[PDB]
């Protein structure tokens, strides 16, 4: 059995002697309703809907003249949020919830479990929502049979000429199922920037939150089944969870004059004072090949100091590109430091090798924010990556042009105002 | 305590990849700050170093932990817009190989952006930051200003054949052997400059080999650090062997 | 002393003049580490100025400018380093660089429409279907008559309906479907018009091990037009297929031209006996099914067919090497994933100057020698270690002891795919497990990284640092042998010099087990056609025709249907 | 308020004075259960991964000379059904069953509630099962670094070089999510020759599981919010639950020598009967023009007469072809009996045309075993059409190429063998 | 020539060839033109199959976006020249020729001279800046009610009319369009403004012209009939209309 002790964001003690089978995503119950939450929260861009109406406008270009309907949607939030809980719920008093946010601009649905438990996927969070505000702006203005295709419009966008709501304004902090890669990527297509915002940028709430999102995608992809449950739940621990202070204490002791490769010397004096890691061999230049002693808890403090590197280089500059070539150079030279894999046994390396091609050329990708454990350059490690992403993100200073607060602020808002997410790592530790 | 060890091998070339490493790197000629900025290109010689202007939205610190215990690089505190230093390294024994600019600035320089290419190494960071780190680049025996050329652009060259002057090919014609000197005349993005920068001599091609970080059959041959070798072998095997299963 | 099969191309290719670059001024002798740089930019090449003086007749005609090449960066145009051709390996073609660019090479275009245009589909359903549901027998005399029909129909022409309008046949005389079958009895009876025989094609060995794989099983190898999936896409294919397949078994088996059981034969033909060359791709990178990224590194080998008519086992991988690197990187990641100047030099470094043949022949004479021939090393990570470390020191030291090979693949890309393929082929052939020659692959690149200090662009090792670990993994989206890995596998969708140089390495575990195919056998057979416009036995020798533009029998042209 | 009374399979009362609210998707019991368990429950081919083997095969043309692995999988079934148990399972002693079907060629996996929880979709199912037999066979037989990759390809197939497990032997009742045309379509992408084996070809139970299907896919689309969740419950307690025996007893009544046609005025003459249409005004000619007194109670009577019509001649026939002409022309008929619009206001009958082309012509669809509501040809109508297409197949008695028993030997056998899924109207009935 | 038989009119069912019924031409509507149908076939008509290429290999790529991260994010100036030098430069690299790298190979501009990049601004200020070979001006093009209610809708931004190579989309496909276009747009930003070629801002002008500044001619195509972007079936029926331009320069309705 594996025991950990959870710390805080600020490094303080929250739970001792923890089994780390207790921190799986299918066991915490912490996680459980995350995940829950994940699947039946929607937003509703109520503001979007009014400038949508008034313009006959459907996404950012489009424009369909002679279609114009000035309707005071915004200033009648609260009326219609009543209306689109009465369409939402199933039975009255159940726990469908219907929030109005951001002085009317924004409404946070929140479906009843009935929906998910008569359904095969999270949609109906975006599907009720979407046909609970059509309806009731119908009602409220008395929108004629000529008109409705237009009020349909303005919420659903060109859905289903398209296949999601695209240019609507019903979104979720997931995307459409027809977006994933493969088996099991639902909960892993979410943007660093979403995470970012989310967390209001704590680091570790952000590292904390995307590493919990990755390693459910990861269970859900099939990747934690027999001996390799342990390998997941004690990257978890160690990476997204601050097991035993070693990322905060790392990032502390590292972060008034430490880089990149002091991060590196300081993870592998660690990993032999706890016993990690050994000697095996002196060659004749009196260079030491090194030992895993426990292969999956050497990959766990290899994925902590991934983390942990990120955030003091990252945190130095406050600049979020610097992730892609800490976690590429943080492993590199922990192989040539101790000549033993870095983290994921390359894929680490590998995902940043490819990240800092697609965040410093003309092929695609973007800056940071934009990338997720569903995306092509970054998927391949597994859930050790993304959490760096959004640490880093988190600790920007205005370098980004495609910024949380230019492609997230919807989903901030409304995942942002629910305590879970905000504080995983606190949440977590409370639910054992 | 832990005193560290960087990288097998026990040829020259091994020793310079640790030396590089580790920044025990000699300081063989000197550059202004002037001259230093001029050939960036960033910013006009003498001037104040500009800053980044995000929108309002973005203005606001937030409150996180790790902001509170990493303290900003100068660069970082001040708000300095990124900017670059790029090299191109010859083959032809330049003292530098891009992985190891890359080591070297990962190791010694903070809040850094490292990037290795075959044909061209970058470092991005806050701009008096990547001053700091550019002047260690050239002042030091990490560079012979005739085997390796700042280069933004148009990069051409490390794999290519010396020309017989023994100075890399560069298409933008940046900085040349000029009258027993190496003058750079034109910025790393081949703008012309109003000055001549003297980068000084290159270095004879006894001390090239001497120096570098690259293996060549003709000088250290690769095949000959039985260790580097070995260590290769080793990651290799434990990679895929815990690839397969973690045990 | 082993003699480098490459130094009679450096040779040719920077000491002797080149249009008017005054190669002999420039230096004489390949293994010199200097060189005289003239500076001759655009006047030295005749392809240059070709170019050159088309983007003047261009923006004078459009009164919007073109191709100029003074709007290079600093108004310093390509040429300032020696412009030097390329031969394209095992010809004595002499190309500009240039010429070898997808877009101005019509044998590349023409190798990409053959293998888009393609599907085999099944005949034991369709019969099947037209004895239980109409009674009806199904004989050699009734499929020969349904052979001269989807003929006639296949290109766009009627059967049934009175008044329809038809393709022109001139520009669809690329279309045609042949039959193979595992039954011998009606091989024999079948037209040999129509017939791809199987034991004429492939050796006695080959030919009963295609028959044992297919059994008495019947399939027409379709190909359409090549105007109709240049105009439309490869997801046409199965579909155009299937309509013409339907016509012709309601023409020639005189069922209602329209009853229920045309709809089995429909699905039959379009889903449960459909094999498409590749399969659709995800969100991101959206395409139906018959595009370059569906196309799993198996079915290319089985595509190219230099291994059915020679025994050179290092030959017959490189010709694979060639097919996969021009398709994957100059037409799929070059211009579908990406586009512009594109990625020709990516893929010429791994199909010019004898360069990866010297290094695959050095590395596989090694492991014959050593273990005894081919597919008689263990198949253990003892023996990739020692094979690939051999085949890669000896690849990275070539490139030291010349220094116009190395100005050739002046791209650590160029260097790292054509060492590791050496290597991974080397590998491959001697174990006869395309898996063992993979894994010697990433060690490969991880020794060059350390030798070089400097590996390939920026993105290059991705999939490179991933790779040792995912050889092996039976992970979900990790493990797979590498026959049916593709395009599409993770680790393996962004980046050039790495798939051609796989689909070789998974060609290469078979052609050392002396294996008629490597993933699918009706693939094997359905390319064994001389009447396909590309020569699949061939390939190097067909892209040097199409280099100096006399590649002719190029598909799909309009010219009958616009202005002389 | 709406009542009904729910009749068997053999037209016996099961439940009476039934408010239709309490059959929906979101409320019943059993409907929730049996979409919890259609989520869980994956099948294992053993049979298939054992010939795939040993010939090195990949689905039905790929073939690896030289990567014959011949083991002995179907006789260590159970063995191998003991350790897929222990993988699948997150605690001992959970709702995990792994049971071994058709003498050692299947297993029927049924994954814990906890995977569905901390996932966002069903596809747990499918890759804790493909990873647990992977593991399971790999240790059984002590498969090495070099030959596991042929294990896992005989599990998984082609994944991921193609999105899903194509060629592999692992399946759902489910198709993988990025199939969906849209959103909400999961529970639609299920062949009616699924439908039609799942329950041993009784006619009103393959209508009335389709139905169950077919109504989650709706409710989960968002087709059911509003005065539309009045509309679809009326649908499915009329067509899908034999409400007040009306399908039963009109094919009764039709069954001896009755047409499209006489079911049509049978159903005229119930819905006047009624009082679900009045005449309106009569024509100079004396031809009467109905009008519905309730609109959503004779679109469900048309539903209801769909489905007895398909019944009726496919039953008379034995031959699931007519269901494409029976549901085109009961609604056509039917508008020109009454001059009202037919079921779903054209979209039973526009269903039915593409369904009639689509069945009879060169252009794609098949027989009509392989149409689900997912289908691009069979969608459009909103859950009326699928169970009449489930019930026609199941009344086939031997005219079909692509049958229940070519097509679904798998899937039949296994959601087979749960009775919820053999008996849906006897356990919804009984779940009140 | 290939000893394997083609098209043979007797092969109609019975042996009875086409044309039992009169067969007879068509007047195209609107013009004197008597044609067989034949001739209508879209494989026989090079008009058609061009109409098509034309559609397939344009998208509308915003330059606002590109510009405010040249000025934000590197302290670049952007101004009606280094506009007007960026659209020469893009037009010589669009259709596949080099302008960073040296020994680079490049497309025949022979067979690529369909290949041009205009641009159209709502700014009327800018648009009497912007070099005039490149402009497609709005008051010239339409009448000025239907100019006025064009700019109103677009505002005071700049977008750039791609057409990439009719070579390129026939070897490939529609969804290549859009990539091929931000490469090259990415290459000629480079160029024109100087900056490393390759840092971190130049993946914020390859995420605006792929994605956040991108209009192409329609989205994806679902799993059973899977198309990429710039394909027939994800084409909206408005977007075709707008694409035809007969409204423009005829008022007979
Ligand atoms: C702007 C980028 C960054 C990016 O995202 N793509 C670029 C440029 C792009 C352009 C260059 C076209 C032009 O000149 O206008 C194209 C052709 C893609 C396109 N848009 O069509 C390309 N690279 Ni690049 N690119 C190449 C390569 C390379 C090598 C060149 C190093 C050297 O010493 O010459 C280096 C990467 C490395 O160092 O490993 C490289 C970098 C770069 N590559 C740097 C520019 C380097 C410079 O300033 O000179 N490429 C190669 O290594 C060989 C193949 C070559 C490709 C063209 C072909 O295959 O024929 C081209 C592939
Ligand atoms: C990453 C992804 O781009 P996005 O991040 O989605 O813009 C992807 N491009 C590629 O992978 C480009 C591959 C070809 C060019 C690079 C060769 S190394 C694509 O367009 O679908
Ligand atoms: C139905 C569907 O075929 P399948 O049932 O999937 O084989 C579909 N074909 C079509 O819709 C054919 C449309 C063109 C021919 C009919 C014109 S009326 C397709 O190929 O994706
Ligand atoms: O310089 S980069 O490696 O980003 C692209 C090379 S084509
Ligand atoms: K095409």
């Amino acid at each position: 059995s594996d025991k950990v002790d959870i710390y805080s964001d600020r490094g303080k003690l929250l739970a001792s002697d923890v089994d780390i089978m207790d921190l799986a995503p299918t066991r915490n119950r912490a996680i459980r309703t995350i995940i829950h939450d994940t699947k039946r929260t929607a937003a509703v861009n109520l503001g979007g809907i009014e400038k949508a109406l008034a313009n006959g406008r459907i996404g950012k270009v489009k424009k369909i003249p002679g279609k114009e309907m000035k309707l005071d949607i915004v200033a009648n939030a609260e009326r219609l949020a009543e209306r689109v809980k009465e369409l939402v719920q199933v039975n009255e008093g159940d726990d469908t919830t219907v929030e109005v946010l951001a002085g009317g601009k924004f409404l946070k649905v929140q479906v009843p479990s009935a929906r998910l438990e008569s359904g095969a996927e999270y949609v109906s969070s975006i599907t009720a929502s979407a046909a609970a505000i059509t309806q009731a702006i119908i009602e409220l203005f008395d929108v004629g049979i000529f008109d409705a295709c237009m009020v349909k419009a303005a919420v659903w966008g060109d859905y289903p000429q398209t296949i999601g709501l695209n240019g609507g304004n019903v979104s979720s902090i997931l995307e459409i199922p027809q977006k994933d890669e493969g088996l099991g990527f639902t909960l892993r297509n979410i943007m660093a920037n979403h995470i970012a915002a989310i967390t209001q940028r704590n680091a570790m709430n952000a590292a904390a939150l995307s590493s919990i999102l990755e390693q459910c995608g990861e269970f859900e992809m099939g990747n934690a089944i027999g001996m390799f449950e342990r390998h997941q739940l004690l990257g978890l621990a160690y990476q997204g969870l601050n097991a035993n202070n070693i990322v905060y204490e790392t990032v502390k002791e590292q972060g008034k004059s430490g880089t990149i490769g002091t991060v590196v010397h300081s993870i592998v004096e660690r990993a032999l004072e706890d016993g990690v890691i050994s000697v095996d061999k002196v060659a004749p230049s009196g260079y030491k090949f090194y030992k895993a002693n426990d292969v999956m808890l050497w990959n766990a403090y290899a994925a902590a100091g991934s983390l942990a590197a990120t955030m003091v280089n990252c945190g130095a500059a406050r600049a979020a590109q610097c992730v892609s070539s800490t976690l590429l150079y943080f492993n590199d030279l922990l192989e040539k430091e101790t000549g033993l894999p870095g983290c994921d046994y390359g894929k680490v390396q590998g995902t940043a090798v490819g990240f800092s091609f697609f965040s410093h050329s003309i092929y695609g990708g973007g800056g940071p924010g934009v990338f997720n454990g569903n995306h092509i350059v970054t998927r391949h490690s597994r859930g050790f990556a993304i959490p760096c992403v959004a640490a880093a993100v988190a600790l920007d200073a205005g370098t980004q042009m495609f910024s949380p607060e230019m492609t997230s602020a919807v989903v901030g808002t409304v995942y942002g105002s629910i305590p879970e997410f905000r504080e995983p790592i606190k949440t977590v530790a409370a639910s054992l | 305590a832990y005193e560290p060890q960087y990288y097998p091998g026990n040829t020259s070339v091994a020793q310079n990849r640790r030396k590089h490493m580790s920044g025990n790197v000699e300081k063989l000629r000197e550059i202004s700050d002037e001259d230093l900025t001029a050939i960036l290109g960033h910013r006009a010689p003498g001037s104040d170093y500009p800053s980044t202007h995000p929108p309002l939205a973005e203005m606001g610190e937030p409150d996180c932990p790790i902001r509170e215990i990493v303290e900003p690089t100068p660069g970082a505190a001040a708000g300095d817009r990124i900017r670059y230093v790029q090299w191109t390294d010859s083959m032809y024994n330049a003292p530098a190989t891009p992985y190891w600019r890359s080591y070297y600035a990962a190791i010694n320089h903070r809040g850094v952006d490292p990037g290795t290419l075959s044909g061209r190494q970058i470092v991005e960071a806050r701009e008096r930051d990547v001053e700091v780190y550019g002047k260690m680049s050239i002042e030091t025996e990490m560079t012979c200003p005739a085997l390796a050329g700042l280069r933004g652009a148009t990069v051409h060259g490390h794999s290519c054949r010396l020309q017989e002057d023994g100075v890399m090919f560069d298409m933008l014609d940046r900085r040349r052997l000029e009258g027993g000197t190496i003058i750079m005349d034109k910025d790393q993005v081949g703008v012309p400059l109003d000055r001549k920068v003297d980068l000084g001599k290159p270095m004879s091609e006894e001390e090239a080999a001497k120096r570098t970080t690259i293996y060549r059959v003709d000088n250290v041959p690769f095949r000959s650090d039985s260790e580097v070798v070995e260590w290769v072998q080793r990651i290799w095997e434990l990679r895929t062997r815990y690839g397969f299963q973690p045990q | 002393d082993r003699e480098q099969l490459f130094k009679k191309a450096l040779e040719i290719k920077f000491t002797q003049e080149w249009g008017e670059n005054k190669a002999t001024e420039v230096s004489t002798d390949i293994t010199s580490k200097k060189a005289k740089y003239l500076r001759l930019g655009t006047a030295q090449s005749p392809r240059k100025r070709e170019f050159e003086q088309y983007g003047k007749e261009i923006a004078a005609k459009r009164g919007l400018p073109g191709y100029d090449p003074k709007l290079h960066l600093g108004g310093i145009p390509l040429g300032q380093r020696q412009i030097t051709p390329y031969v394209v390996s095992s010809t004595d073609t002499l190309c500009d660089g240039d010429d070898l660019h997808f877009v101005n090479n019509a044998a590349m275009q023409q190798m990409w429409d053959d293998i888009r245009r393609t599907v085999i589909v099944g005949m034991d359903l369709a019969h099947e279907t037209l004895e239980k549901r109409l009674g009806k027998e199904v004989t050699p005399e009734t499929i020969n008559h349904y052979l001269e029909v989807l003929n006639h129909a296949m290109p766009g022409a009627a059967v049934v309906q009175e008044m329809m309008v038809e393709t022109h046949p001139g520009l669809v005389d690329d279309c045609y479907v042949k039959v193979f079958t595992g039954d011998d009895e009606l091989a024999d009876e079948i037209d040999k018009r129509f017939l791809i025989d199987i034991d004429k094609q492939f050796g006695e060995e080959k030919a009963a091990q295609i028959k044992a794989a297919i059994g008495k099983t019947t399939w027409q190898a379709v190909h359409v037009p090549t105007i109709v999936v240049r105009t439309c896409d490869g997801a046409t294919t199965s579909r155009w297929t299937a309509m013409q397949i339907g016509m012709s078994f309601i023409a020639a088996y005189r069922m209602c031209a329209g009853e229920a059981a045309v709809a089995d034969l429909a699905y039959a033909a379009k889903h449960a006996a459909l094999v498409g060359m590749g399969d659709m791709l995800p969100a991101r990178r959206a395409r139906g099914p018959n595009e370059p990224g569906g196309l799993q590194f198996g079915y290319l080998a089985d595509i190219v067919q230099a291994d059915r008519v020679t025994d050179d086992k290092v030959k017959a991988s490189l010709e694979v090497v060639a097919a996969g690197a021009m398709l994957y990187d100059q037409i799929w990641l070059g211009s579908y994933m990406s586009g512009g100047v594109g990625f020709t030099q990516y893929a010429t470094a791994a199909y010019t100057n004898n360069i990866l043949d010297d290094f695959s022949y050095y590395g596989y004479e090694y492991a014959v020698d050593k273990y005894g021939g081919p597919a008689q090393a263990p198949a253990t990570l003892e023996t990739v270690k020692d094979i690939a470390t051999e085949t890669a020191i000896y690849a990275i030291e070539q490139y030291e002891y010349f220094p116009t090979l190395l100005e050739d693949q002046f791209g650590g890309s160029q260097r790292a795919a054509v060492v590791a393929a050496a290597a991974g082929i080397a590998t491959g052939l001697a174990t006869g497990n395309s898996q063992a020659g993979l894994s010697g692959w990433y060690l490969a690149q991880y020794l060059l990284k350390e030798a070089e200090g400097r590996l390939g662009f920026f993105g290059y090792d991705l999939q490179d640092q991933c790779g040792a670990a995912n050889v092996f993994s039976y992970q979900s989206d990790e493990g797979l042998p590498l026959e049916l890995r593709g395009p599409n596998y993770p680790n393996y969708a962004m980046n050039v010099g790495h798939q051609g140089e796989y689909a070789g390495i998974a060609s290469s575990g078979h052609i050392g087990r002396g294996d008629a195919f490597v993933v699918n056998p009706l693939v094997k057979v359905a390319f064994a056609d001389p009447l396909l416009n590309f020569d699949f036995t061939q390939v190097r020798k067909e892209f040097a025709k199409g280099a100096v533009r006399e590649f002719d029998r190029c598909a799909g042209e309009r010219a009958l249907i616009l202005p002389a």
